[PDB]
RNA sequence: GCACGGAGGCGAAGAACCAUGGAUUUCCGAAUGAGAAUCUCUAACAAUUGCUUCGCGCAAUGAGGAACCCCGAGAACUGAAACAUCUCAGUAUCGGGAGGAACAGAAAACGCAAUGUGAUGUCGUUAGUAACCGCGAGUGAACGCGAUACAGCCCAAACC
RNA sequence: GCUUUACUGCAGGCUGUCGCUGAG
């Protein structure tokens, strides 16, 4: 069975949006929907997810951005690992 | 004394004669109604059809096959051919309607297996034929020792190798004598010459 | 109009494309069939004696 | 290694899914450091990871849970 | 023109496959990518 | 419908099957038109049943004529299955032939006269 | 692993490596819920059949394989110093299908005619003989014999 | 490749006959 996380989209754009916006970018697998990397995401790390994003990109892979609450705080969640 | 079923072969011996005429008259009418090929509950013909292997069992099917009369539905060539070969009239294939009944009916059945065929007649443009066939898979078939031999693997698809009953007799291996050069063991091996 | 340089440009059309089966980019998407493999035409895959010298 | 065949066959069938459920996330937090580029890895546990993580799965389905 | 999902993945692996031998497998190796494709001068499947 | 030149009342047709049934209890019956045939052919049929609802009808169009060049009397019955069960079988039956009734001997030949009397 | 780097790791809890058996085994693919250039849409033996508790409940078929094998369809260049029958050739190629081998097979045979042989393949020979043929070019067996291997049976019907 | 009252054949059309096909 596949997962559907992959790991944590780790670049400077990502940093942006983490600093910035409250939002943690992650590899998913391509199979994976909105809802499911929702659902993942909070299960994984305790947080509460807002918004999520999605693209499939030229990599082969599929790429989320998950924005969380004003309640949780994306650089603190990243910084555990 | 006569078996019963001994009447109803001496009344096909003359299939244009007495009550069996009339029937034909009859049923013919609703079979050109019907389709190529149709499953039917019983044989038109219980000692044909016992006397090639056919039992009131499970697992036994018989069916009607209708066949167009005549000889080859050819095209003309459509290049350069001496004239031996720019034939189209006369040209007729080289397996019988029978054989083609046979096969037709196999095909509509994918899991049977062809056991023997015979004739109920033609009209002006038809030639009906009735095919016995037999489920190699249903037990009571693979636990009869009469019929049980057709359940091998060996036997797969009997009638379009010519296995079969007319598909033996069309290739020529009726007699064991004189004829019978290019026949056996089988036409492909002798070059095709028979 | 030529029918040689002249004319090669009004060729944007695809046709022909990677087959779902074979894997030849040789399914005509216009057609749905594979001019390779025979999918889409043939359950049986696409092969002829001709394809080799007679005697092998 | 750190694992071996016997102590994965002396878990309850519990045991194995919070085991593996653990592993899972000492992998994912590997390759979270390995996506940062991040040097403090040590090659043969990432792998060793997949392997323990198999290991279980397999014994998972002798044992029939 | 408009690619499908599996089209971009593919697109995405023979981008991929147009990278360089490492490195270090020059010299693991002790001492080429035969399959360097140009997106100009080469021309991919589909 | 080939074999059948005379059409057997309903009434009619229950009195031999009746009589067939008593004819299996309290004399002989033979069941199935193989078995039916060697009778007629044999001499030792007092009277023969024989199916209208047939299919193939060549299972039975010899009996009618057999039956006459023979003495022995025949009389139609619509149903296959009736015919069968009341023969004492659990299955239907083309024909049968009551080979020396039983306890009916007089009801059966009363039979045979009302139906060479229905020509 | 090929693959001889860097870092790190595994192995006496006997690893590597080999044999057997088992686990896992994405999507497309006969491809089978429906559609689709390997993806997608809302429970599926699609389709055709057998049995049938008449419910996809129990089953079958489909496609592959180096060639070999069996059943159908069937050229032309060429040869004949032209060419039409003939020849190339039942070849090439095409359609359908089986197996580990196929096919054939226990005489309505043979016919060294006999007071004889005794299922069938195949090998050697019979023999380029008999036979065919613009009686041109060309084509071309069989019985028998010597071997190989050997094996002989089941229905339909009568009577039940 | 083409032509035609070149040679030889082959489709196709017309026509007789047999089968389907029976009653007076
Ligand atoms: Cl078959
Ligand atoms: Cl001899
Ligand atoms: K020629
Ligand atoms: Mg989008
Ligand atoms: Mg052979
Ligand atoms: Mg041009
Ligand atoms: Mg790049
Ligand atoms: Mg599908
Ligand atoms: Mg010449
Ligand atoms: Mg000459
Ligand atoms: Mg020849
Ligand atoms: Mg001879
Ligand atoms: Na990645
Ligand atoms: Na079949
Ligand atoms: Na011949
Ligand atoms: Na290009
Ligand atoms: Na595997
Ligand atoms: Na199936
Ligand atoms: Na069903
Ligand atoms: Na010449
Ligand atoms: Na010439
Ligand atoms: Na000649
Ligand atoms: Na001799
Ligand atoms: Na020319």
């Amino acid at each position: 069975s596949w997962d559907v996380i992959k790991h944590p989209h780790v670049t400077e754009k990502a940093m942006n949006d983490m600093d910035f916006q409250n939002k943690l970018q992650f590899a998913v697998d391509d199979r994976a929907s909105k809802g499911e990397v929702a659902d993942a995401v909070e299960e994984q790390y305790d947080v509460t997810v807002e918004q999520v994003n999605t693209q499939n990109t030229m990599d082969g892979e599929k790429k989320a951005v998950v924005r969380l609450s004003e309640d949780d705080d994306a650089q603190e969640v990243a910084s555990r690992i | 004394a006569r078996s019963a079923y001994s009447y109803i072969r001496e009344a096909w011996k003359r299939p244009k004669e007495g009550q069996i005429a009339e029937l034909m008259w009859h049923r013919m009418q609703e079979w050109r109604n019907e389709p190529a090929v149709v499953r039917i509950e019983r044989p038109t013909r219980l000692d044909r059809a016992r006397s090639l292997g056919y039992k009131a069992k499970q697992g036994i099917i018989v069916v009607r096959v209708a066949i167009r009369k005549g000889s080859s539905r050819r095209t003309r060539f459509n290049k350069g051919r001496r004239s031996k070969r720019m034939m189209v009239n006369r040209i007729t294939r080289k397996k019988n309607i029978q054989r083609i009944a046979e096969e037709r009916a196999n095909r509509k059945f994918p899991n049977l297996r062809v056991l023997n065929s015979y004739s109920v007649g033609e009209d002006g443009r038809h030639k009906w034929h009735e095919v016995i066939l037999i489920d190699p898979d249903h037990p009571a078939i693979k636990s009869d020792d009469q019929l049980s031999w057709i359940s091998r693997t060996r036997h797969r698809l009997r009638t379009f190798r010519g296995l079969t009953s007319a598909g033996r007799r069309c290739r020529g291996l009726r007699g064991q004598g004189k004829g019978s050069e290019k026949v056996r063991p089988s036409l492909r091996v002798n070059g095709a010459k028979a | 109009t030529g029918a040689g340089t002249p004319s090669q440009g009004k060729k944007n059309t695809t046709t022909h494309t990677k087959c779902r089966r074979c894997g030849e980019k040789s399914y005509h998407t216009k057609k749905k069939v594979c001019s390779s493999c025979g999918f889409g035409k043939s359950a049986k895959r696409r092969d002829y004696e001709w394809q080799s010298k007679a005697g092998e | 290694t750190v694992l071996h065949v016997q102590e994965i066959r002396d878990m309850t069938p519990a045991e194995r899914e919070a085991e593996l459920d653990d592993l899972k996330t000492e992998l994912l937090n590997a390759r979270a450091v390995q996506a940062a580029g991040g040097a403090p890895e040590n090659p043969g546990r990432i792998k060793e990871l997949r392997k323990a993580i198999a290991r279980i799965k397999t014994i998972q389905g002798e044992e029939g849970d | 023109g408009k690619k499908s999902k599996a089209t971009k993945k593919r697109l995405a692996k023979l981008d991929n496959q147009n990278s360089r031998v490492p490195a270090w497998v020059m010299l693991k190796t002790d001492e080429r990518n035969h399959k360097r494709r140009h997106w100009r001068r080469n021309d991919t499947d589909e | 419908p080939v074999y059948v030149d005379f059409d057997v009342p309903a009434d009619l047709e229950d009195d031999a099957l009746e009589a067939l049934e008593v004819a299996r209890d309290t004399g002989a019956v033979k069941k199935g038109t193989n078995e039916t045939t060697k009778s007629i052919e044999r001499g030792s049929a007092e009277l023969v049943f024989v199916a209208e609802d047939v299919q193939p009808e060549e299972i039975v169009m010899h009996i009618p004529e057999l039956a006459d060049e023979k003495g022995v009397p025949f009389i139609f019955v619509e149903q296959q299955d009736d015919l069968g069960h009341a023969a004492g079988l659990e299955v239907g039956s083309a024909a049968a032939a009551v080979t020396d009734a039983g306890a009916a001997a007089t009801v059966l030949e009363e039979i045979a006269d009302k139906v060479e009397e229905l020509r």
